[PDB]
């Protein structure tokens, strides 16, 4: 088939800046190359058609270009609404194929997380399980290290992270780290600690509680 | 005003069959192709195939010859794609689009989940604010399938809320948290309820989140 290859896979842009996303095709596809933008939980939306031609209802800041096997989508002066996923799609042949996508993130001042730790409720304990929760709140950029320490022992594969999409107000991220232990194991130790490393922190922030203390 | 309308989310056990519909409106159904794409969580678009309603001519991406089956009814302006002998690899969002050379008009997307799990409602546990701006929340644990909704104080509290995407646990059950930041001073003098709703098991839970004594 026709293989479509997009680069970069990821791009942070601060609004006002201008970006060129690239899409390369494995063989010629005439001018039947289109660009689509897709927001979370939304169908893709046609952005540029036929390599470079305007699409009804699409802001003028978007423009497409290219020839042969080398195509570009340009966004002159990106706006805060332009976060999302950008695909190229060919229609010169069946099957129709699409590139892998470029996720456009909105770049923004570095914001340290606020860290909060939550012991397991008593209700959940009586049922056999302890979920300890660490919340990193309203931070930017996305990279962060969350380290669980149980009685100073450093924890390994007993936690799952979960992150929000970029906040619609201030473009930050929030994430949760959920340590899950059996009631028995949880009750074998006293001091539960969450250690957060992040660009906006001069040193790691540790939040902790002690099962001996209400 | 061309519009394509797909059918609701579907949750099936492996080896079952599902049929997704795509109801077109705004043009003569039998003069434009209806094309079907599969998108997996955090992935690209994949072509399934397409049907010409009136003739019923069909094309199939060779990958999906076994899996997909297109039918259409001109009378009700509705196209169907039937996914058979389901597996977890078929978990994805399925879209239909009108063939316009480019894809201008899309259906809103249909979520197909395939899983061993069985309908179970969640347990809701407090995330209780610290012993010393504060944060509290609700842990919505061990439910199936998606989705759950979480409001705070019946929607009178929306500022500073974060409801994380669910994580699929080893158990095949989902787990999720919703947190809110509030003033420190308010925690003693006030009530914070998280309103959890899991329609697939009629779980409606309003949980009081208080600091522990």
């Amino acid at each position: 088939d026709i293989e479509l290859t997009q680069s970069p896979a990821t791009l942070s842009v601060t609004p006002g800046d201008s970006v060129s996303l690239s899409c390369r095709a494995s063989q010629s596809i005439s001018n039947n190359l289109h660009w689509y933008q897709q927001k979370s939980h939304e169908p893709p939306r046609l952005l540029i058609k036929y390599v470079s031609q305007s699409v009804s209802g699409i802001p003028s800041r978007f423009s497409g270009s290219g020839s042969g096997t080398d195509f570009t989508l340009s966004i002159n002066s990106v706006e805060t609404e332009d976060f999302g996923m950008y695909f190229c799609g060919q229609s010169n042949s069946w099957p129709r194929t699409f590139g892998g996508g470029t996720k456009l993130e909105i770049k923004r001042t570095v914001a340290a997380p606020s860290v909060f730790i939550f012991p397991p409720s008593d209700e959940q304990l009586k049922s056999g399980t302890a979920s300890v929760v660490c919340l990193l709140n309203n931070f930017y950029p996305r990279e962060a290290k969350v380290q669980w320490k149980v009685d100073n022992a450093l924890q390994s594969g007993n936690s799952q992270e979960s992150v929000t999409e970029q906040d619609s107000k201030d473009s930050t991220y929030s994430l949760s780290s959920t340590l899950t232990l059996s009631k028995a194991d949880y009750e074998k130790h006293k001091v539960y600690a969450c250690e957060v490393t992040h660009q906006g922190l001069s040193s790691p922030v540790t939040k902790s509680f002690n099962r001996g203390e209400c | 005003q061309v519009q394509l309308q797909e059918s609701g989310a579907e949750v099936m056990k492996p080896g079952a069959s599902v049929k997704i519909s795509c109801k077109a409106t705004g043009y003569t159904f039998s003069t434009y192709w209806i094309e079907w794409m599969k998108q997996r969580p955090g992935g690209g678009l994949e072509y399934i195939g397409e049907i010409l309603p009136g003739s019923g001519s069909t094309y199939y991406n060779e990958k999906f010859k076994g899996k997909a089956t297109f039918t259409a009814d001109t009378s009700s302006n509705t196209a169907y794609m039937q996914l058979s002998s389901l597996t977890s690899e078929d978990s994805a969002v399925y879209y239909c689009a009108r063939g316009d050379g480019y894809y201008k008009y899309w259906g809103q997307g249909t979520t197909l989940t395939v899983s061993s799990a069985s309908t179970k409602g969640p347990s809701v546990f407090p995330l209780a604010p610290s012993s010393k701006t504060a944060a509290l929340g609700c842990l919505v644990k061990d439910y199936f399938p998606e989705p759950v909704t979480v409001s705070w104080n019946s929607g009178a509290l929306t500022s500073g809320v974060h409801t994380f995407p669910a994580v699929l646990q080893s158990s095949g059950l989902y787990s999720l948290s919703s947190v809110v930041t509030v003033p420190s001073s308010s925690l003693g003098t006030q009530t914070y309820i998280c309103n959890v709703n899991h329609k697939p098991s009629n779980t409606k839970v309003d949980k009081r989140v208080e600091p522990k004594s």
